[PDB]
């Protein structure tokens, strides 16, 4: 296997060195006339390529016959074809390019004197040594990090960044076309009597400059529009991902922190992306142009320059991780400061009522001190990285100058070509310095975007929404041995073995002391949390099997401290309905909940914009608005979580009528968590949830007869 | 209920006291008010 392959390779090398070296030039000199030495070289190259390719194909066929040994030998043999192609076509291609470059200054010595170079052992060795590394690189490329995640944002915008690149290339070509058509300045400006040369050159230069300026204008417009789209899309995606998480993700991550990550980290990421990507593409194109000019100058020195760039990019690869960690810490400290500010500015009555503005200021100052200690390191690293880049490029230039001096002394390179190459290599090194300065910025951008990409890639720890949207839902809820422990403290059980049922047309009061778990029951029945044990069925099927919006318009809850958003009362009452309700429905809901009386009396009525914290609405009015919001949905399950604590006499009468008198009571089941015994006394069922377990249940008369916990609670004030 | 927490009086309450029951929040507010030995005490729905 391997031995046969190596023997075949050795035989191929020997045959190429012996026969193809000498026989082919003679044959193609006899067949072809002397008037076309380039044709002779091309024919010899094609013949050598064909012979080597046939030999490689034969070797591959022979090796495929046996499969007992390893596949590494086949992998190495896979590069025989490209190596043979390079060997065959290196010389004829160079000869063709040199002939096409100029028809009056031939480099000669390759196209002519064809056999004098094909049979030349020195030229044979040179061709082999040139073909080996090119073939190795081609084979290595063909056989084929957080930065990839960072750059994946520019996926759908390739068709526009390509236009940007095309316009940049056109601008570069227009810039370079000035010296190639007008020459050096002194060639025409200094000449006295210039009438057909000064005006011509001046107009041509002005036209080219104007064209380049307009091309740059169009490219910049395209690029900025694309970057704006990228920024908007990324911010929207991050916000959606944050909102797709679970209910406890927002108890571990605080409001100000999440807000800073969503609004500020993305903005900085996008700004860095735009600036550095424009810079990188422009300098890449101009560096490629400079490399073309340098290759025209001296190919050997250009290759020497290209060999040493990884040496310059070594250190940035080492310090990128330090940059990333530094920026991660900076973003985290900024988020903590944002949390402090948000928490303080949202409870100003409480801060002032305890004279604690100084303490909030001190907390903010501590976070800012952390950020300052990080910024010191940022600045020192900036200075040191600048030093390193400058020294690196200076050493590159110095080494190239020394090698060029050695070559000019040795006669390998002419002085004029050397000077041209040096003058353009200085610009190339400046562009390399710009790219080196870009690299730390990309590392810092990775550090900044770490947390938002963690948000985007995070997997919510909650079941996905189902697909059930039955036309008619009865509203029959069943807790079957339901047990629950909060994810942050799973060792403690808040609910243990809750078993009960809510039937439409009936009211089930849930009474007990504080911390018993009643609001936890309400949260479980709203699908905010999944029970750890047992099962919770709505209409005989688990809540996760129902669609999100269908479930949350079929089960409506008035919370213990209802949240009201900063919008008109009309928009608060109908908050989350796909079809905006008519004002008749809104006023009907407000009448049912008793919120019509005070809403109508407002100067603007239902258009009264509410404060962010709902401070305009007094206690009791906010609960009435929340009840109207719950009732406008016409839900099948209605949870009232201490909803009568703040309601006045009129709203209390309204809720009593809604529960036990309204004709709609037959179409829904009510879970009435409360402590007002007036409503509990009429409740069809009563459950005394004490310590997370239902100590007793039944109607009011039964519990009073039992003289258990319920009787003790009722007669406690009478003691 | 303080001693039943994970770390007693060093337990994090959460943003806006979210990791707490309503009555526990009211009792904590009452304790905060009383720790100062105020001359004037204003109980605004302190037992709702
Ligand atoms: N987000 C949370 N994380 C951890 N524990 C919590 C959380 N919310 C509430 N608890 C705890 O769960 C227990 C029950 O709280 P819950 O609000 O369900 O009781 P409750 O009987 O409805 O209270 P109240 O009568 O004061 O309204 C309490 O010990 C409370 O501290
Ligand atoms: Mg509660």
């Amino acid at each position: 296997g391997a031995s046969l392959a190596w023997l075949g390779t050795v035989l191929l090398l020997l045959a190429d060195w012996v026969l193809l070296r000498t026989a082919l030039p003679r044959i193609f000199s006899l067949l072809v006339p002397t008037a076309l030495p380039l044709l002779r070289v091309w024919a010899v190259g094609l013949s050598r390529w064909a012979v080597l390719w046939l030999g490689a194909c034969g070797v591959l066929r022979a090796t495929v016959g046996s499969k007992s040994e390893n596949a590494g030998a086949q992998g190495w043999l896979a590069a025989l074809k490209p190596l043979a192609a390079a060997l065959g076509l290196a010389l004829p291609g160079l000869a063709l390019f040199r002939e096409l470059i100029s028809w009056g200054a031939p480099g000669s010595a390759d196209s002519t004197r064809l056999l004098h170079w094909g049979s030349h052992p020195t030229a044979f060795v040179v061709s082999y040594a040139a073909a080996l590394p090119a073939a190795a690189l081609w084979h290595k490329l063909g056989s084929l990090n957080p930065v990839r995640r960072l750059l994946g944002c520019l996926g759908s915008e390739t068709r526009r960044l390509s236009l940007f690149l095309v316009l940049v290339v056109l601008s570069s070509l227009g810039e370079m076309a000035i010296p190639f058509f007008t020459g050096r300045l002194t060639d025409w400006i200094l000449q006295d009597g210039s009438a057909d040369t000064f005006t011509r050159n001046l107009t041509l230069m002005s036209i080219l400059t104007i064209a380049s300026a307009v091309l740059e204008f169009v490219g910049d417009g395209i690029y900025n529009n694309t970057m704006g789209h990228v920024h908007s899309h990324l911010q929207g995606e991050v916000f959606g991902a944050v909102l797709r998480q679970e209910t406890e993700f927002f108890q571990q991550n605080q409001t100000g922190n999440i807000m800073s990550r969503v609004t500020e980290d993305t903005s900085t990421l996008s700004d860095s992306l735009s600036e550095n990507l424009s810079l990188f593409l422009w300098y890449l194109v101009r560096g490629l142009c400079l490399l073309g000019i340098m290759l025209w100058g001296s190919v050997s020195l250009t290759m020497v320059t290209l060999i040493t760039l990884p040496l310059l990019f070594l250190l940035p690869k080492k310090v990128g991780k330090w940059y990333q960690l530094l920026e991660v810490q900076v973003r985290e400290s900024l988020a903590k400061s944002s949390q402090v500010a948000i928490e303080a500015l949202s409870a100003m009555p409480t801060v002032r009522s305890f004279a604690n503005e100084e303490g909030e200021a001190q907390k903010f100052r501590e976070k800012l001190q952390e950020i300052k200690t990080l910024n010191q390191k940022e600045a020192v690293a900036y200075a040191v990285n600048s030093w390193t880049t400058s020294i690196s490029c200076m050493l590159l230039k110095v080494g190239i100058l020394y090698i060029g001096g050695q070559l000019v002394t040795s006669g390998a390179v002419s002085s004029g070509n050397l000077v041209t190459f040096v003058l353009y290599q200085m610009q190339f090194t400046q562009a390399v310095e710009v790219l080196l300065s870009i690299y730390p910025r990309v590392q810092k951008a990775v550090g900044s975007s770490e947390k938002i990409f963690e948000y985007l890639d995070r997997t919510p720890r909650c079941p996905p929404s189902g697909l059930l949207t039955p036309l008619h839902l009865e509203g029959l809820v069943q807790f079957q041995d339901v047990s629950f422990a909060y994810p942050n403290r799973p060792d403690v059980l808040v609910l243990q073995g809750l078993t009960f049922t809510l039937r439409p047309g009936e009211v089930t009061a849930l009474v007990g002391p504080n911390g018993s778990g009643k609001s936890t029951v309400a949260a479980l029945l709203q699908n905010l949390y999944q029970p750890t044990g047992g099962q919770l069925l709505l209409d005989g099927k688990p809540l996760p099997q129902y669609e999100h919006r269908y479930l949350h318009r079929q089960v409506a809850a008035v919370g213990q401290e209802p949240q009201v958003f900063g919008r008109s009362l009309q928009e608060n009452i109908a908050y989350g309905l796909t079809q905006k309700p008519t004002m008749e429905e809104i006023t009907a809901a407000a009448v049912k909940s008793g919120a019509h009386s005070f809403i109508s009396g407002l100067p603007q009525g239902y258009d009264t914009e509410v404060d962010e914290a709902g401070s305009q609405l007094s206690g009791g009015q906010r609960q009435a608005v929340a009840l109207a919001r719950a009732l406008i949905r016409k839900p099948c399950v209605l949870i009232l979580d201490d909803a009568t604590s703040a309601l006045d006499a009129n709203s209390q009468l309204q809720v009593e009528q809604l529960l036990y008198e309204s004709p709609e009571r037959y179409s829904r089941s009510v879970l009435l968590i409360t402590q007002h015994l007036s409503l509990v006394e009429q409740a069809d069922h009563i459950l005394f949830l004490e310590g997370g377990a239902i100590r007793e249940g039944g109607t009011h008369q039964q519990l009073m007869e039992k003289k258990g916990c319920y009787w003790a609670m009722v007669q406690a004030p009478a003691d | 209920f303080i001693q039943e927490m994970e770390h007693g009086i060093y337990t994090d309450v959460g943003e806006k006291g979210s990791q707490l029951a309503a009555g526990q929040k009211q009792r904590l507010a009452i304790a905060r008010a009383l720790v100062r030995d105020p001359r004037v005490l204003i109980l605004d729905e302190a037992t709702s």
